[PDB]
């Protein structure tokens, strides 16, 4: 599936099976892109730059008792992405999801679509 | 610059260099990313590597904009926040301010002036006048304020006493409400916001004061009797402070405000650099600021008493949850918005008005 995710300002179209998220501006490159992805048309991602987040695939940390965790051990990379996707996850930042397969779009925050 | 009272060159140089500490969008959806894992992992330093090559890159913008960067004097980098005469203040008016997210935090110089507490309030006064005033409070449930106080007015007491800011003291004493002049707050604050929290804290000089933290709500300092000076710096220059969260009502950060300024220049330079805002509240001053305002305090005055009101957006119409406030930090509505544990909290609240 692809996500529609805001961040304050600025909404971002999140591709976690390709590793690329692209932020959303008020150009015709951007409003066209995310009208594919609304629309349910094949998405045009190769018209906008293709990112991805600072986290090392070898990310360690500790929690507030002080257990050790290790990224590929403890937490999978693909569990650590669904926390920032998922509805069960970041729900304050969900403006709508898309159906890889079938292209079927769910809405959540109509307010957010237009930025 | 005319919403702050800057004092000298340096100073004004610290404030003109601010918009190039502001993160661009690519920045900003890695900071999201990490406070957003910084919460739900539980994990203060998520992300470290990434925070550490940002403030690195950070610091070399301003090494371009500013050549001679390393010149300037990094002790006189605190600017003088400007107060406010609320003789002639309407709801109206205040509510307007408080919802512009580009004004910083308002200080209505001398509000409290006229109060019995600003008037009488002392250590001194309130142990023989309050002996059955009970306030939520711990060493380092509820405690006699008179216990309280008189343990910091000896000077050979091993016990400090932790006031926790999460009470309804007004709730619990009615009274104290006039007597320390919340009524005014409340008017101010009626059809925008209701009193979710209020806490009287009282201190000598055992407890130097509050490092580096902000909040998620809006929030009154109401000073009583004796001075604290405040730093603050904008919402969007948090993120040199290495925040993080210990739940999502323990909004954190590493940076301590009690160090060396010359200090912080080896070791934090975006902090030793960053334009930073003092105020001294002194008695009958109130300080109003809306949320993810970082904020640092330091008791100057060898005894102080101040009580603190936490705000929560309402709908009167309604009764329910208002919308939450315009910020200049939207990203942490997001964060806090997708944990169950702050939904259920925020909800609780609204329970605990009716
Ligand atoms: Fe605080």
């Amino acid at each position: 599936s692809e996500y529609l995710i805001n961040s304050g300002e600025f909404n971002m179209i999140v591709c976690p099976a390709d590793k690329a998220y692209y932020i959303l501006n008020d150009d015709r490159a951007s409003t066209e892109t995310l009208q594919e992805f609304l629309d349910g048309e094949k998405v045009q991602y190769h018209r906008l730059k293709p990112l991805w987040f600072k986290y090392r695939a070898d990310e360690s940390w500790q929690d507030l008792n002080k257990k050790e965790y290790r990224l590929g051990k403890e937490l999978s990379e693909a569990e650590l992405i669904d926390r920032f996707v998922l509805k069960a996850f970041n729900f304050g930042s969900l403006v709508a999801v898309r159906d890889s397969q079938t292209g079927a779009v769910k809405i959540f925050k109509r307010d957010k679509l237009k930025m | 610059m005319e919403k702050y009272d800057i004092q000298s060159e340096t100073q004004r140089k610290a404030f003109d260099l601010m918009p190039h500490f502001f993160l661009d969008q690519e920045e900003q959806a890695n900071f999201h990313f990490m406070m957003h894992m910084r919460l739900l992992l539980n994990a203060p330093e998520f992300m470290a590597t990434f925070e550490r090559d940002l403030f690195e890159k950070k610091l070399a913008d301003l090494q371009a904009k500013c050549p001679d960067l390393a010149n300037m004097d990094c002790a006189d980098t605190f600017i003088k926040m400007k107060s406010y005469d609320f003789s002639n203040m309407d709801r109206h008016t205040f509510q307007h301010m408080i919802n512009d997210a580009s004004n910083p935090p308002i200080i209505a110089k001398g509000f409290l002036n006229d109060t019995k507490a600003v008037q009488q309030w002392t250590h001194e006064y309130l142990i023989e006048h309050y002996k059955d005033t009970e306030i939520i409070a711990v060493g380092y449930k509820k405690l006699k304020l008179e216990k309280i106080l008189r343990s910091q007015l000896d000077k050979d007491s091993k016990v400090s006493y932790y006031i926790n800011n999460s009470a309804e003291i007004f709730n619990d004493y009615p009274d104290l409400i006039d007597e320390v002049g919340a009524e005014k707050i409340l008017d101010l604050f009626y059809g925008h916001s209701a009193n979710s929290f209020s806490q009287l804290f009282v201190g000598n000089l055992r407890t130097w004061g509050t490092n580096w933290h902000q909040g998620n709500d809006i929030s009154c300092a109401l000073m009583i009797s004796g001075v604290k000076r405040w730093y603050f710096i904008d919402p969007r220059l948090g993120y040199i402070l290495r925040p993080f969260f210990d739940g999502a009502n323990g909004m954190s950060a590493k940076m301590d405000a009690r160090l060396d300024m010359n200090f912080h220049k080896i070791h934090s330079p975006l902090y030793a650099y960053a334009p930073k805002f003092y105020v001294d509240l002194e008695p009958g001053d109130v300080i109003f600021f809306t949320k993810y305002w970082p904020h640092a305090v330091i008791n100057t005055t060898p005894l102080q008493i101040m009580a603190n009101m936490r705000m929560t957006e309402v709908n009167l119409d309604t009764m329910t949850k208002g919308k939450d406030v315009p910020t200049l930090m939207p990203v942490y509505d997001n964060i806090l918005n997708s944990d169950p544990s702050f939904i259920k909290f925020k909800f609780d609240i609204f329970n605990n008005l009716g």
